[PDB]
């Protein structure tokens, strides 16, 4: 027969990709503008998170001869900035911020307090649809977001993040992985892809892995989460 | 953000 063991693509799981984004965009505008809004009750582990992203990322700020610079970021999918917050204002001299809620991005500014007057673009856009300048960005940080695009737009959009990025810039996501195939969450409208799955649009984005870590010390019930560094 | 795996 035709029906498969299990689904490895987003056009197998997505029945209608209109109501795919408007049904997420509805979901995101319902949720309190915290940090435990942003991690779906799991704001206790930020500091986890946080702390183990920043050892991630130092790597390719302190070490080596071809250093990523330290001028610019841009936090992608970044709600309210809890990660532009911790991680990226104490490493970058200035930050962008992209986000679909534009409730996220105002609540951002009183959030992010006096160091947030570093940030200089609150971009109000679906990632779909944003085209980051380019040779503007040292690193484009894309967290726990990518389940929102379809295979199709994640794969052009990190296209387009490839052209942002500044001499020696990298992309990192951070997000779920699935032990196995597509896996549709049908309450906030996302996905969650296997390594192999996220491998390939990778690839066909024309990107190169430079490194892989499997996030440790998260909560037993929780999908794994995975950071690749990529340009 | 984290969620329970399915
Ligand atoms: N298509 C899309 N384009 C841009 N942002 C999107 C999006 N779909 C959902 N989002 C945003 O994705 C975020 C997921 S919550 C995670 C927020 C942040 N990355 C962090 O780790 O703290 C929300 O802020 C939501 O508004």
């Amino acid at each position: 027969g035709l029906v498969p063991r299990g689904s490895h693509m987003t056009s197998e799981v997505i029945e209608d990709e209109k109501q795919f984004y408007s049904k997420a965009k509805t979901y995101w505008k319902q949720i309190p503008p915290t940090v435990d809004g942003m991690l779906g009750g799991y704001g206790h582990i930020s500091s986890i998170d946080i702390n183990s992203s920043r050892k991630f990322l130092q790597r390719f700020l302190r070490e080596g001869p071809n250093k990523t610079g330290t001028s610019c970021a841009l936090d992608c999918g970044a709600g309210i900035g809890r990660i532009t917050k911790r991680l990226l204002l104490p490493l970058f001299r200035e930050v962008d911020m992209v986000d679909i809620t534009e409730d996220f991005l105002v609540q951002a500014k009183t959030y992010l307090g006096e160091e947030g007057k570093r940030v200089r673009n609150y971009f109000c856009c679906g990632l779909q649809d944003f085209t980051p300048e380019p040779d503007s960005y040292d690193v484009i940080w894309i967290q726990w977001v990518i389940g929102h695009l379809t295979d199709q737009h994640l794969a052009e959009f990190l296209r387009r993040c490839k052209g942002s990025l500044r001499p020696n810039g990298i992309i990192v996501i951070k997000d779920n992985m699935a032990q196995e195939g597509v896996i549709l969450d049908d309450v906030d409208s996302s996905v969650c892809r296997d390594l192999d799955v996220v491998r390939r649009i990778i690839c066909s984005a024309g990107l190169s892995l430079l490194a892989e870590e499997r996030q440790e010390n998260l909560p037993d019930e929780i999908y794994h989460v995975y950071s690749f560094a990529l340009r | 953000x984290p969620r329970r795996r399915s």
